[PDB]
């Protein structure tokens, strides 16, 4: 279920910039559904949308720039327009769309797991990220690479946010073929554990250690392991065995 | 050469199937508006036959009544009609015997079980028979087989499966197996008597079955010999493999052309429709076989025989024949089913890939489907069938009746639902 | 020995289909599923019991379940000290020893 | 070096311009050459399947493929020997089987995008964004194009239709199937097939696939075919600047029978097809291919009967010669479906100088 507006205002004002993603056009221009105001669709002009082929760019799917003309703040009506664009400022308007874009499939996901109302918890969003910060997307991936944004507003649900980490990120399967011909063994196995651990460790045959790496975004488990690794490899030199690292 | 007689098991498949076969003979009954006897008679002329020997257990009064009737009564035919007439119920082993005590026997004579209609010419076969018979001594009989439809899949009751020489053109095993139907055996059996000779070994499934065959004087005298043998096709060949008379050949006939038998009744509705179709190369209605006949050719595959009448504004499909004497209403959608003779059909009917046999009265507003209605009984007002439903001899279905998929009517006025008299069981009605 | 009956199967295969093994069962004085154990043992086979008839996976002849069967009768039958009749199914320790009613010895339920 | 001379049968007197004979199977060549241009000439050559709209595509895939394979020398520039490599592709291609118009369009395009980028940028810059592109451009202007038509078909199609269809275009088929499942319309479908070219058997096949009620049928058998049967669609390969039909083998014909017996024909174009050569006869530029497809007797492809046929070379004045890229008439078709919606025939080279 997908509904209600991405900011606080419902319709938009003078001069400020939304997208469209198109399904029909070519007959007065395009009356199709926005994805930066609300889902509810507004209408471009076959006149401010040629600035230099063309029935064949935009068509079905394709991203395409939109900026407001006139808003009639009463029953709805919106005009949009792509020529106007101030030039680069295409690229921007693109960028600002894809966020948004970014920001609904991120509030879609946990909208399905809790069952809660989309509205409310792009209320619940868009105030210290949509306001303060800019746009929602960029303040997300802040908060993904050192959370800062998050703290400012108290959070009614964790297990959606944990859940949202894991989209945007787990246990990596490693087996270590320990076979060891060392004096003592079961001290350096014991001192090996004592290390690894400070993650997930099973033992179902005797020479087969298996164990499962717990990974924050996926690509730092690479990095766990292979200390792991390092800490096995130290542990047998000096007593007097060896393990096979598959 | 010259100078064949020709001996035809008839009645031999009743309750096979299962409606039908209780009051009047098996063969007898029409295939298109017209006996299936006739068309068995045509094709064995067509071979080379100078004396016709019918084997009648079975409601053989009436058959000796359509005979007397038939063409070849009169002195004009080259081949004479004398009956066999026998004891009820008997296994072909046991007409064999009996046929050999009285003795006509002479030569190379045609044993045909069932019957068969193909387009294919047979002088050829003689002759290949001929210089076969004339290689060796001890050579026994002709089976005839046909290049199926490329894969297996409506075949379940007999899927042979021919391991076969492409240089003696000679049968290796025989097997039934009921394994699209029924998952229980998905089978291949292979003997080890015949390896070390043939070398070139085929193993075939995709041929149908004909059962004409081409018999020497050896035949009777082996089935006099050996009393175990009642069928003809499973104990018989695989016997016949496995040395029961050391050094003896058998044939196994290839063409590329169409050949069927009569077996089941979506079999029989599929060899119709090719009928229907431009699949056999002479056999052609239009060309009239029984002088009563009066059939004439129309564009799309359409058959309209003299004095039939169709009203105005009737949509039609593809592949019809309609039978002389018929009255036909308006706004009637018609696709892929024959009518019978003198048959009175209402108005707003649509019908698809179904079967009307002779002299049926459709009801007002009625919808048929791929079922088959038999001769002298009558569809209601407000009828509605799904495929596959046989309806036997003189059924009433009266006014307002819902029949599901695969229901059988009886046909004798016993184990099977619905019954002869008012109304098809909805409300218990009967004997 | 004469004790040896006739199979009537048809080598019709893909999965071994055995009908007529009642009555093996029935003349020897046996168990049905200890002559499937051993069929199993013998070849890489799975399959169901069902009552009198066998659905066994794999196309196997009818000579070399032949030679199969001789092989049973030959020495799971057969007791080497003492010829007895009465010989019972114990699971004795994932493979198979059988032991003789008569005296109480085990045999190798195996080769 | 290649292959050259050696041609089987009879040299005819006429009719003798375009190439007709050349590599079946290969037997030593340069060793440079990447195979996948090799694979498709022997696959073109000997197929049975393509006409005219998909092989523009095939060749466009191919093209996108050796760039991604590409890999630029490290003393010459991305552009030295690349021209030379293209320009034996051409040859290579010419020597299969002779280069259509479609395809020339695709050179055109390779040409300026050539043109376009001067050698002076580094290599995995540069073809990122040139196979982007060219994907980009595929996507514009020939499957929307496609979808466009269909479209246009769709709402041009009335209630109770019967309907006589001829070729391997892909487009038709694509048509056929919208009709027959979204649809869900009385649609009839009736197929006319050749002897060159098993395409009717292969729209056939396609019907059944899907689940159409299909009526067979030849060239020859036409006469009773209509005794109900109105709309007749064909399928084009080309349009040139006269405005005549240059399409393939058996389409002429049935257009002058429709023509003859009332309702006229209806026949599908794209908006890249169009060109700029100048004929008005199948003399001019032909498809001449070896007498080797005139050879099995009926039925199917693969039979290989001893019949009554079997020699060419040793034949005294003996000449078998067929035709597979034909010339129709200009005013039989009124329907043209292209880019633009509708139009008439008649337009052109209206969209030969709007690019």
């Amino acid at each position: 279920t997908s509904h209600c507006r991405f900011y606080e205002n419902k319709y938009p004002e003078i001069d400020d910039i939304v997208m469209v993603n198109v399904q029909q056009i070519a007959e007065m221009g395009a009356y199709v559904k926005l994805l930066e105001y609300d889902n509810i669709e507004g209408m471009i002009l076959l006149s401010e949308l040629s600035r230099r082929s063309i029935q064949k760019l935009i068509r079905v799917g394709k991203n395409d720039v939109a900026v407001v003309l006139r808003v009639d703040k009463e029953k709805g009506y919106i005009d949009l327009s792509k020529r106007r664009v101030s030039s680069e400022d295409i690229i921007k308007c693109e960028e600002k769309y894809q966020k948004s874009k970014t920001v609904h499939s991120i509030l879609r996901y946990c909208a399905e797991k809790f069952q809660i109302p989309l509205e409310e918890l792009y209320k619940t969003i868009a105030w210290p990220l949509s306001r303060k910060f800019g746009h929602a997307y960029e303040a997300f991936k802040l908060s993904i690479i050192d959370e800062t944004v998050w703290e400012g507003i108290e959070p009614p649900s964790k297990d959606v946010l944990d859940e949202l980490k894991n989209y945007i990120s787990v246990k990596i399967r490693a087996d270590v073929e320990v076979s060891c011909f060392s004096y003592e063994g079961i001290d350096a196995i014991k001192d090996a554990l004592k290390s690894a651990e400070d993650v997930k460790v099973k033992l179902v045959a005797a020479p087969l250690y298996v164990l499962t790496t717990q990974a924050l975004d996926k690509q730092k488990g690479i990095e766990q392991l292979e200390s792991a690794i390092e800490k096995i490899t130290e542990v047998i030199t000096k007593y007097g065995g060896v393990c096979n690292i598959t | 050469e010259d100078r064949l007689q020709a001996v035809v098991l008839t009645d031999s498949y009743e309750t096979r199937f299962m409606p039908l076969t209780a009051v009047k003979p098996r063969c007898l009954l029409p295939l298109a508006n017209v006996p299936l006897i006739e068309y068995t008679l045509e094709f064995l002329a067509k071979a080379g036959v100078h004396e016709v020997f019918l084997i009648c257990s079975s409601h053989a009064n009436q058959i000796n009544d359509y005979i007397e009737n038939s063409k070849w009564n009169l002195p004009w035919s080259p081949f004479k009609i004398t009956t066999i007439m026998s004891p009820e119920a008997r296994c072909t082993g046991d007409v064999m015997r009996d046929l050999d005590n009285r003795g006509i026997i002479t030569g190379d004579f045609i044993l045909v079980s069932g019957d068969v209609l193909t387009n294919i010419d047979f002088s050829k076969m003689l002759e290949f028979h001929k210089k076969m018979h004339l290689q060796d001594k001890d050579h026994i009989s002709t089976m005839c087989l046909s290049k199926a439809s490329t894969y297996p899949k409506t075949r379940t009751i007999e899927p042979a499966a021919f391991v076969l020489d492409k240089s003696t053109s000679r049968c290796i095993y025989y097997q039934d197996l009921p394994l699209p139907s029924s998952r229980e055996k998905t089978s291949i059996q292979i003997d080890p008597e015949l390896l070390d000779n043939v070398d070139e070994f085929v193993i075939r499934n995709d041929l149908i079955d004909c059962r004409i065959d081409i018999c020497t004087s050896h035949v009777p005298l082996i089935f006099q010999e050996n009393f175990d043998y009642q069928s003809l096709r499973t104990d018989f060949v695989k016997g016949v493999i496995s040395s029961d008379i050391l050094g003896k050949h058998i044939y196994a006939y290839l063409t590329d052309e169409y050949a069927v038998r009569v077996e089941s009744w979506q079999t029989y509705d599929t060899i119709s429709q090719d009928f229907l179709g431009r699949w056999c190369y002479p056999l052609v209605l239009d060309s009239n076989i029984q002088d009563d006949q009066t059939y004439s050719y129309e564009s799309r595959h359409i058959y309209k025989e003299k004095d039939v009448v169709l009203a105005q504004s009737c949509k039609i499909g593809k592949c019809t024949a309609i039978g002389s004497g018929t009255k036909i209403g308006e706004g009637t959608k018609i696709e892929n089913s024959v009518i019978g003779r003198n048959c009175q059909i209402g108005e707003n009917i649509r019908i698809k890939n179904s079967f009307i046999w002779d002299d049926c009265i459709i009801g007002n507003n009625s919808i048929i489907d791929h079922s088959l209605i038999a001769s002298n009984a009558t569809l209601g007002s407000n009828v509605r069938l799904n495929d596959g439903c046989i309806i036997g001899f003189n059924v009433k279905i009266d006014d307002n009746m819902d029949l599901d998929r695969n229901t059988k009517i009886s046909a004798s006025p016993q184990d099977l639902d619905d019954q002869t008299l008012a109304v098809s069981i909805v409300g218990d009605k009967g004997v | 020995k004469f004790r040896i009956p006739p199979p009537v199967c048809l080598r019709d295969g893909k999965k071994t289909i055995f009908s007529n093994i009642q009555d093996i069962a029935e003349k020897l004085h046996r168990s049905p599923e200890h002559l499937i154990q051993y069929l199993f043992a013998e070849l890489g086979t799975s399959g169901s019991v069902d009552g009198k008839r066998l659905v066994i996976k794999g196309k196997f002849q009818s000579k070399q379940m032949e030679n199969v069967l001789r092989r049973y009768i030959l020495e799971y039958v057969t007791c080497k000290t003492c010829k007895s009749i009465n010989t019972e199914l114990k699971r004795e320790n994932r493979l198979f020893f059988m032991v003789c009613k008569s005296c109480g010895s085990t045999r190798s339920v195996s080769s | 070096p290649g292959i050259s001379s050696v041609i089987p049968t009879v040299l005819e007197q006429s009719f003798d311009n375009s190439s007709l004979i050349s590599v079946k199977e290969l037997l030593l060549n340069k060793d440079l050459i990447h195979p996948s241009i090799l694979l498709l000439t022997s696959h073109l050559a000997h197929y049975k399947i393509v006409g005219s709209i998909p092989r523009c595509i095939a060749m466009l895939e191919v093209f996108q493929i050796v760039i991604k394979d590409y890999q630029t020398p490290k003393g010459t520039t991305l552009s030295r020997n690349l021209t030379s490599y293209l320009s034996h592709q051409i040859d290579l291609l010419k020597k299969a089987r002779p280069l259509s118009v479609t395809m020339g369009n695709a050179i055109r395009w390779l040409k300026q995008e050539i043109s376009l980028i001067d050698p002076s940028t580094p290599d995995k810059a540069a073809k990122k964004d040139l196979c982007e592109k060219i994907g980009q451009f595929a996507k514009e202007k020939i499957e929307l194009a496609d979808q466009l038509i269909i479209d246009n078909a769709s709402t041009q199609i009335e209630e109770s239709t019967t309907i006589v269809t001829y070729g391997s275009s892909k487009v038709l088929t694509e048509l056929l199937l919208h009709n027959a499942i979204s649809l869900k319309k009385n649609i009839k479908v009736i197929v006319v097939d050749s002897r060159p070219l098993f395409e009717g058997r292969k729209m056939a096949e396609t019907l059944r696939n899907a689940g159409v009620n299909v009526m067979y049928a030849l060239i020859t058998s036409l006469d009773t075919i209509f005794n109900d049967v109105d709309y007749v669609f064909l399928g084009a390969h080309s349009i040139l600047s006269n405005g005549f039909l240059y399409s393939r083998a058996g389409t002429a014909m049935l257009a002058m029978s429709a023509k003859r017996r009332n309702i006229p024909v209806l026949v599908c174009c794209e908006s890249l097809k169009f060109s700029q050569r100048v004929q008005l006869d199948s003399v001019t530029f032909n498809e001449l291919a070896d007498p080797n497809d005139l050879v099995n007797i009926d039925y199917e492809n693969p039979v290989e009967r001893r019949g009554n046929k079997g020699a060419l070379l040793n034949q005294f004045i003996k000449e078998r010669k067929f035709e597979k890229k034909k010339l129709a008439m200009e005013n039989k078709p009124k329907g043209n479906k292209i880019g633009g919606k509708k139009g008439s025939e008649g337009e052109s080279k209206d969209a030969s100088n709007e690019e």
